[PDB]
């Protein structure tokens, strides 16, 4: 006349913030170039 | 902390167990629990993860 009570469950890892995988949904993308313009005496590159 | 004596009995008919609660120990799954509600504690462990090259 003796009973054992067994118990277990699942937890997120200790380093889940340090290595994990993210699932995303990707929508319309935005082009963003870096162009160099030259004429006369000007020599500049602009992020646009 | 006292030696105890009973008279007309054999060693087979007695069950004796030590009691000591001056120190905690780890919540191991190979040792049994004391109380069902299972009040417990916590202890920070060394050697955390870190970045190197
Ligand atoms: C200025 O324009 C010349 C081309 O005439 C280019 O070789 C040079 O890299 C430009 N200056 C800088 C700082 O990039
Ligand atoms: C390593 O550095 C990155 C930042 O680029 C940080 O997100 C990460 O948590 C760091 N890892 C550890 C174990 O500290």
């Amino acid at each position: 006349e003796n009973t054992q009570l067994s118990e277990a469950y699942v937890d997120r890892s200790d380093v889940c913030r340090h290595d994990h995988a993210s699932a995303y949904k990707a929508h319309t993308a935005s082009l963003k170039a870096k162009v160099r313009v030259m004429y006369g005496n000007v020599n500049q590159t602009v992020d646009v | 902390n006292s030696d105890m004596t009973i008279n007309t009995c054999l060693i087979e008919q007695c069950h004796v167990s030590v009691t000591d609660h001056k120190k905690w120990q780890f919540n191991s799954p190979f040792v049994p629990r004391a109380d069902e509600p299972a009040r417990k504690g916590k202890v920070h462990i060394p050697f955390p993860l870190d970045n190197i090259t």
